[PDB]
């Protein structure tokens, strides 16, 4: 919920949190895209390759 | 978690740790202390006291 004059919420430390939009009045929310650190598990390459 | 920080879960869950602690307690209460050297033996608790 926003006050009738509140925009550009940070709300944790510095991140641009849920923000309103122009041309309309809705409290949109911004979430970072999915990310992760991939890893590879392998047996001895002298044995196989899968 | 958003920016760049990730946390990895531990290899052994809490249930496994509880199982090890239960096994140690069960060994101590009946086997005495022979299972700390070799095979587990049995002996009444009063004799161990
Ligand atoms: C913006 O202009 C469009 C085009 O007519 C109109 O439909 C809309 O209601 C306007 N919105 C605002 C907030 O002025
Ligand atoms: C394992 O590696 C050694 C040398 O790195 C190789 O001589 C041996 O053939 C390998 N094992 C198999 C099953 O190929």
């Amino acid at each position: 919920k926003f006050l009738p004059f509140q925009q550009f919420g940070r709300d944790i430390a510095d991140t641009t949190d849920a923000v309103r939009d122009p041309q309309t009045l809705e409290i949109l929310d911004i979430t970072p895209c999915s990310f992760g650190g991939v890893s590879v598990i392998t047996p001895g390459t002298n044995t196989s390759n899968q | 978690k958003f920016n760049g920080l990730t946390v990895l879960p531990p290899l052994l869950t809490d249930e496994m740790i509880a199982q090890y602690t239960s096994a140690l307690l069960a060994g101590t209460i009946t086997s005495g202390w022979t299972f700390g050297a070799g095979a587990a033996l049995q002996i009444p608790f009063a004799m161990q006291m």
